[PDB]
């Protein structure tokens, strides 16, 4: 397991029951309700998946796709932004933007 | 000064850091760009005056002097698009991209 950063969501870590990504002005929450709503900014952002399903979690895999799922791993809701094999990082940003950046191009080490 | 990403555009001016945990990124005032904690340094100590941080939109870490000059490169590039270089909790540099999606709270749904 990967040790959580406030703003940040890498492959393999996991959102679920009110967890969130936090930033200066902005949160981005997987609801216990199901849905996945980014608050602040001028008009927010919502998956818009309210009621969907059940204990959803939210989860970034090493392909860059970003995938809500409910208990029964039913998909709820993607990103269908499928890309290379490797590393990735959702980065809730300080101007409010949620980016998925990768795969991994340089690292200071292993 | 900031936070614990550097974005593609966005300036790490001299004596800023960039912080995740107990590691701490600066680019100093003797032009090393050095991750406390992390054993990384780019080894550029007395090659410039008044250095700065920028991140390409090919993804390469690039050090220039006062002048603007380039002292130092990351060596590593990418495709054209958005980049972000982001201090891992594990103590560990890392570029990351180009982006593959956005979530724009600014724009109508």
């Amino acid at each position: 397991n990967i040790p959580f950063t406030n703003n940040l969501l890498f492959s393999g870590q996991v959102l679920y029951g009110d967890g969130r990504l936090t930033a200066k002005n902005h949160q981005l929450v997987m609801q216990g309700d199901c849905n996945l709503v980014l608050y602040g900014g001028k008009y927010g952002w919502q998956s818009n998946t309210h009621g969907n399903g059940e204990h959803c979690f939210l989860r970034l895999n090493h392909k860059g796709e970003l995938i809500i799922k409910d208990d029964d791993f039913k998909t709820i809701w993607s990103s269908r932004s499928s890309s290379k094999q490797g590393e990735y990082v959702l980065i809730l940003q300080d101007d409010g933007f949620g980016v998925i950046y990768g795969p991994a191009i340089f690292e200071t080490s292993s | 000064l900031g936070t614990n990403y550097l974005l593609s555009g966005q300036t790490l001016d001299t004596e800023g850091h960039l912080k995740n945990g107990d590691f701490d990124l600066v680019m100093q005032d003797d032009c090393n760009l050095v991750l406390y904690n992390g054993n990384w340094q780019s080894n550029t100590a007395n090659n410039g005056r008044d250095c700065k941080l920028t991140l390409t939109d090919y993804g390469e870490l690039v050090i220039k002097n006062g002048d603007g000059s380039t002292v130092w490169k990351s060596g590593a590039q990418s495709v054209k698009g958005n980049y972000a270089a982001v201090v891992h909790p594990d103590g560990r540099l890392v570029v990351f991209g180009p982006s593959v999606f956005k979530i724009d709270p600014w724009v109508r749904g």
